Order: structure tokens, then C-alpha cells, then sequence
């Protein structure tokens, strides 16, 4: 759907796909231990 | 900060990073810098360092300076003196 | 009414409808949304 | 614009701004009140 | 004071600041002055400084003047006075 390829894993969430025009990039880590984060646009390395 | 992406397809790369040829930036308190490797600094006062390189020569924030390459041949020797102003 | 007239529709108070009036062409234009709907996946994130 | 054109200015919405334009001649009305505000000696009363 | 807000996208950052190249002003009371590393002056007479940054020179107000760089060569001699008026 307009380009997309998520990624589930333990608590965090992987997100690189230029989908059409909405980029879904925003790999969002969810550390049960007290940390949130789930910059939607921010300092993320991605690679391929 | 931004969100430098790269990905590679075909032999030609393009991001939406290398290395820093022999490169060094002036470390300082500022607005701190970590590194990728294992040591990472969260305060400082005046102290250079040269060597590794992932970072990006933000146009916003380089630390302080930036400086490339070595550029000193064989035959060329240096004097340095003490300093101190006021 | 007479002749080719304006290109009105501009209303005022809370409401944010503007006029363009292009050398007699009637052109009104409205701005009540300016609201990004990214669809994330599993994820409606609005802007 | 060309020529003599309307008479516009109806804002809608919430708003009660309405246009008339009696043979050319351009005309608006506003409707934000309706209320009438009767001083009845040491009273003020309000409708 | 202002509010210089920085954001760093791509090699080219927009702020809707940098270190000072070897600059200092001359700290007095006139309307304090406070710095992020650690020490700060709430209070003061004559008495100038330099080293670390993170200030912007503002036009409104930068202490009382600046100075920026380090000018004297390596033969560049001084002989300064006592001085005192009146």
C-alpha cells in the first residue's frame, strides 16, 4: 500500500518505508524498562 | 538533529555517509558528543580529538571546527610557542 | 447584474475562506482543514 | 473587475451576513445581534 | 532575550549559533550574566574573560564590547602602562 514494509519485534517497532508521499520511517522503541521513544522524525540511522 | 537514511541499490548509494579522510573537530561542552564505538562524552571543557568517523559535518553543528586531511610533508618543521593572552 | 463582475466568497469571523479574483475569473478558495493524516501501518498519525 | 458586478458578502458557517443586490446596486447585511436590551429604570433587561 | 531556536536537517541547520572564534567580553554588573557549564555571576565589577562560548553576540547585548581573535604574531612585543585619571 503506496509502498510499505514494516517491522514488528519484542516491544519495539521498525518503520523505513518511503511510502507515496507519507514517509512511515519512525522506528519507535518501547524500553518497558522506563524509556519511550518514538521519534516519528528524528535521529535515526537506517541502512540497507 | 536530522535522520541521514541511506540505502543501497545498485553499485550507487543515495541518502535522503563515509568517513572523515584524516579529519579532526575541537570537543567541548556546547552541546555534547557521543560516538558509536564505546566512549561516549556528556560534558567537556576544550580537548581535540582525531581518528574514528561516522559523523557528518553538520553545517548546524560540526562541534566547533572542522579541519581535513594532513597536510605537513617531510621537510616541513614547526615551532610552536607557549601562548596566554591579556 | 451588468457586465463581468467579481470573484467574491471571502468569509470572515472564525471561518477561513479567501477570494482570488485573476483578471475577471471568479475564483474562491477554502482552508478550513490545514490537518495531515499519515497513515503508519498499525498507526493513524495526525499533524 | 469589468463592468458593474454584484453585490456580494454572505458569510456562512455560524456567521448571518446576507447580500442583496437590488438592480446592480451592491448590499449587505449583518444579523450578529437580534437582541434588545430594555432599561427598565434601576433594571436592565435583556432579550 | 530572544529565543534562537536551531534545527539541524540535512548538512545546512536554520535557527528562526556556534562557538566564538578566540573572542571575550567585558563582564560587569550592568544586567548579569550566566553561562550552562557550570559556573555563573550574578554580580560584578570590572572584569573580563575568555575561553568557552556558547553566547551570541547580540546587538542589544553582549556584557559591553567583544573582541574576536587572537591577533599578535610570534615578534609582536607589548609594553603596556599603569595608567589611572584625572
Amino acid at each position: 500500500q503506496d509502498n510499505e514494509r514494516v517491522l514488528f519485534a519484542p516491544v519495539r517497532m521498525v518503520t523505513v518505508p518511503p511510502r507515496h508521499y507519507c514517509i512511515v520511517a519512525n522506528p519507535v522503541s518501547r524500553d518497558t524498562q522506563s524509556s519511550v521513544l518514538f521519534d516519528i522524525t528524528g535521529q535515526v540511522r537506517l541502512r540497507h | 538533529a536530522d535522520q541521514e537514511i541511506r540505502l543501497a541499490q545498485d553499485p550507487f548509494p543515495l541518502y535522503p555517509q563515509v568517513v572523515l579522510p584524516n579529519t579532526a573537530l575541537h570537543l567541548k561542552a556546547l552541546l555534547d558528543f557521543e560516538d558509536k564505538n564505546g566512549d561516549k562524552v556528556m560534558a567537556g571543557d576544550e580537548w581535540l580529538f582525531e581518528g574514528p568517523g561516522t559523523y557528518i559535518p553538520q553545517k548546524e553543528v560540526e562541534v566547533v571546527e572542522i579541519i581535513q586531511a594532513t597536510v605537513i610533508k617531510q621537510n616541513q618543521a614547526l615551532r610552536l610557542r607557549a601562548r596566554k593572552e591579556c | 447584474g451588468c457586465g463581468c463582475p467579481c470573484g467574491c466568497g471571502a468569509m470572515a469571523t472564525e471561518e477561513a475562506i479567501i477570494r482570488i479574483p485573476p483578471y475577471h475569473y471568479i475564483h474562491v478558495l477554502d482552508q478550513n482543514s490545514n490537518v495531515s493524516r499519515v497513515e503508519v501501518g498499525p498507526k493513524t498519525y495526525i499533524r
